[PDB]
């Protein structure tokens, strides 16, 4: 009844009670982070793909894909698995392959062989 | 007990399995200056824009550390070229690899040892972010399973070149010939060795859960990372020789003439904190890279092949090694060969017969008090001394300690 | 203890303990060979151990058994020479 | 009121001391028992 | 205060680097002990010339 503020292990305000009504609400910082650009060689092509690290796609090419690393804009997901050259993060890789566009896909460990 | 004519040769052996845990990678992190040092204040941005170019070095060092950490796990688990799979019929000559092989019943294809290890060891306001690893848990598990399948089905052949199938008892016989004991020992004592292997696997499975201190290296790594992050966050909220820690109070209380000095002091303090953080991170990254190189070398010389190095792939004579995934590390299961029961005898360097000195060919002469036999060094297998077990060289007078006995001629 | 708060802590293992460990290792390698590292210590005469080492390097056991005295004399001379050398040149301890 | 560096200083120094203690521990203690030579030191003509 | 804190930080940074070098040397010494004293080594130029 007498407490008004809230504070986490790192001494940062977590929840604050508004002085007028008897309600308590959390305080979460609105989304921030870094941005990255995925492109092949500039001689190979000119298209680029932009990855927003650690932000949901709601906060943010017309293609939008939700990766565990972040939001990927400008690349499309494929139901395949290739030996990837551009590591995006969390098992997802991108490459420039066919009429031609950047494609995001899960890594392939290798050919499956049963001795 | 040392004597001029006394030698102790084992008569039995015990198969022992040991565990070694080695760190491989540490958590990837990034720092944003503007969000950390002041937190999107226009005055701080304007001042720091003209205050050096440290942030470029900070970001470059952090990115290099993250790339190196990604490479660390890449160079340890991806030593195989293909994803080998075990045959559906899991007999393996009486050996129970269930505790190390993946369990299809569990939703995640992870071995019971890996499950126990993972059960034991399980965006900040200031601009601290933790990047995800490129290789997920399932990918490392698949790599470990492929390595296990290769070493079970083909032996060491899948590392030198194409995978060549071989029955597991024959592979164990080859390992025994590698350590010095002959193949007969294994073929006659197959069931006992299988039982010892299963018992050792069960015992290490129980031990990994009995003592929680086995995962100390990985626990220390994660604790160090958490301590560094928490120390940075706590140290941000410090006076640093200023009127107040919160920049809002300075910017709303006093005029620019001394607010500039206050914010400059805060800038210096936070820059020093970031520099210390990245220096410690670089030192820790160097240590982790050394550990990862050691782990990769151990994988190469113990899992992909038998090692003659002493005390490298276990305690004793090395036979096999099985890798297991772990949070920010790898666990090695080392199977070793240890003599058990020692019996001493009387030995002589050579035998004098018809003025001809006979020397043992890959063996040692052994006497029980009334007759002399020849046997291997690491196991007691007496044999009648003949002209094929021994070779003749030199005369009888030169050797010191030579004894007289009769050698049988097959012809 | 320096005036500025500098203190040097003593090592957990003393000189005598390290000397005892070294002596134990020497006794093991002299009496048993390499057996005390793999498992239980197994006694073996030193000439037989040297013959095993010779077979390890490629030369046959005959070479040692026929030339035992010469090898013993060479070993003693080498030990004496290194003992003299460790005192002749003070630069050997440069790392420490 | 001036930061908390001294905790990091002391922790780093203590970790260094612990590692230095471990260094000598992992080099000389590879044997499990304290073997002793026999009283008669012949050793086949070798002078140890 | 700032001067002495900087001096202490430099001292412990150099001490950490030297400790890393000494740890590498100690690991090498332990490996040499294991592969030369506890057993014969087939590695070339590792346990002598
Ligand atoms: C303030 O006024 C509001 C009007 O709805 C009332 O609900 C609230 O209880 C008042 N403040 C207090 C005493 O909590
Ligand atoms: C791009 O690739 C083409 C063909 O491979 C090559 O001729 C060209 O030199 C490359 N660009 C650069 C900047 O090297
Ligand atoms: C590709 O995978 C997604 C993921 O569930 C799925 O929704 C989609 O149908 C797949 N594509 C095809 C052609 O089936
Ligand atoms: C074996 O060693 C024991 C003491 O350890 C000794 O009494 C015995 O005589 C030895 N055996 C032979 C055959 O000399």
């Amino acid at each position: 009844p007498f407490q008004q503020f809230g504070r986490d292990i790192a001494d940062t305000t977590d929840a604050v009670r508004d002085p007028q009504t008897l309600e308590i609400l959390d305080i979460t910082p609105c989304s921030f982070g870094g941005v990255s650009v995925i492109t092949p060689g500039t001689n190979t092509s000119n298209q680029v793909a932009v990855l927003y690290q650690g932000v949901n796609c709601t906060e943010v090419g017309s293609n939008v894909f939700q990766t565990r690393a972040g939001c990927l804009i400008g690349a499309e997901y494929v139901n395949n698995s290739y030996e990837c050259d551009i590591p995006i993060g969390a098992g997802i890789c991108a490459s420039y392959q066919t009429s031609q566009s950047i494609i995001a896909y899960t890594m392939s460990l290798g050919a499956e062989n049963s001795v | 007990a040392y004597s001029n004519n006394s030698i102790a040769i084992p008569t039995n052996f015990t198969i022992s399995v040991t565990t070694e845990i080695l760190p491989v990678s540490m958590t990837k992190t990034s720092v944003d200056c503007t969000m950390y040092i002041c937190g999107d204040s226009t005055e701080c941005s304007n001042l720091l824009l003209q205050y050096g170019s440290f942030c470029t070095q900070l970001k470059r060092a952090l990115t290099g550390i993250a790339v190196e950490q990604d490479k660390n796990t890449q160079e340890v688990f991806a030593q195989v070229k293909q994803i080998y799979k075990t045959p559906p019929i899991k007999y393996f000559g009486g050996f129970n690899f269930s505790q190390i092989l993946p369990d299809p019943s569990k939703p995640s294809k992870r071995s019971p040892i890996e499950d126990l290890l993972f059960n034991k060891v399980t965006q900040k306001f200031n601009g601290l972010t933790v990047l995800p690893p490129l290789l997920t848990d399932e990918m490392i598990a698949q790599y470990t399973s492929a390595l296990l399948a290769g070493t079970i089905t083909s032996g060491w052949t899948f590392g030198a070149g194409p995978a060549l199938q071989i029955p597991f008892p024959m592979q164990m016989a080859y390992r025994f010939n590698g350590i010095g004991v002959t193949q007969n020992v294994l073929y006659e004592n197959q069931k006992l060795i299988a039982n010892q292997f299963n018992s050792a696997i069960g015992k290490i499975q129980d031990s990994l859960s009995s003592t929680p201190s086995a995962l100390g290296k990985l626990q220390d790594v994660v604790n160090h990372n958490a301590q560094a992050l928490n120390t940075l966050v706590k140290q941000l909220s410090s006076k640093f020789g200023a009127i107040s820690s919160v920049l809002n109070d300075i910017l709303s209380r006093l005029d620019p003439p001394e607010a500039e000095v206050q914010i400059d002091r805060l800038i210096t303090g936070r820059l020093q904190s970031l520099q210390t953080y990245v220096t410690q991170q670089l030192i820790r990254a160097a240590e982790i890279r050394a550990s990862a190189n050691l782990a990769a070398t151990k994988m190469s010389e113990c899992v992909l092949g038998q090692s003659k190095r002493v005390d490298f792939c276990g305690k004793g004579y090395h036979l096999m090694s099985f890798p297991q995934s772990a949070p920010h590390g790898v666990v090695f299961l080392h199977v070793t060969y240890v003599p058990a029961q020692e019996k001493n005898f009387t030995t002589a360097p050579a035998i004098c017969h018809d003025g001809k000195a006979h020397f043992p060919r890959e063996g040692v002469f052994v006497s029980n008090g009334t007759h002399w036999f020849v046997t291997q060094r690491n196991f007691y297998e007496p044999q009648i001394i003949t002209t094929d077990n021994t070779f003749v060289s030199g005369n009888c007078d030169v050797v010191i300690g030579i004894v007289n006995n009769t050698v049988y001629d097959p012809l």
